[PDB]
C-alpha cells in the first residue's frame, strides 16, 4: 500500500566507557562461600 | 610448534558442553550440540571452566 | 663435585609445593603449580623445609 523504497546503510550500538579496574589491580583471588557469614581476623603483633 | 608434527588432541569434559548462557532449549540446538534438518550434529558449543572466578 | 657424572636428583615431597605466603588460587597459579594459556605448566613454587615450627 506505500511505495517508497529504502536502504539501510549502518547501525551503531554506542556504549559507554566501563573498565573495572581496582578489581583488576587489587581483588586477584576470590572465595566463593556456601555458609552463612565470614570471618576476617587480626592479631596486634606487638612484641617488647 | 617447532616439531614435526602439529596435530595435537585434548579431551573435553562432557560438564563443558552445554546450551550458551544455559539458554532454554530449542529445535535445532538441544543441550549444547546443534542439529541440522535431519538427525546430524554440525557444531557443539564448548566453554570456558574457571573455578574461582573471573 | 669432581665425579664422573655431575647429575643428581633430589626426591621433594608433595607438601612443600605450595602458593607463595600462603595466599588464594589466582587464576595463572593454582595449587603452587604455574598454569599458562593452555593446561600445561611452566614453573613451580617450592617452599622450605621447616622443621621447627619458627
Amino acid at each position: 500500500s506505500m511505495y517508497t523504497t529504502a536502504q539501510l546503510l549502518a547501525a551503531n550500538e554506542q556504549k559507554f566507557k566501563f573498565d573495572p579496574l581496582f578489581l583488576r589491580l587489587f581483588f586477584r583471588e576470590s572465595y566463593p562461600f556456601t555458609t552463612e557469614k565470614v570471618y576476617l581476623s587480626q592479631i596486634p603483633g606487638l612484641v617488647n | 610448534s617447532s616439531r614435526l608434527f602439529r596435530t595435537q588432541f585434548r579431551m573435553v569434559s562432557p560438564k563443558r558442553i552445554s546450551n550458551p548462557n544455559n539458554t532454554g532449549d530449542s529445535r535445532n540446538c538441544r543441550a549444547g550440540v546443534q542439529i541440522n534438518d535431519s538427525g546430524a550434529a554440525l557444531g557443539y558449543y564448548v566453554s570456558e571452566d574457571g573455578y574461582p572466578g573471573w
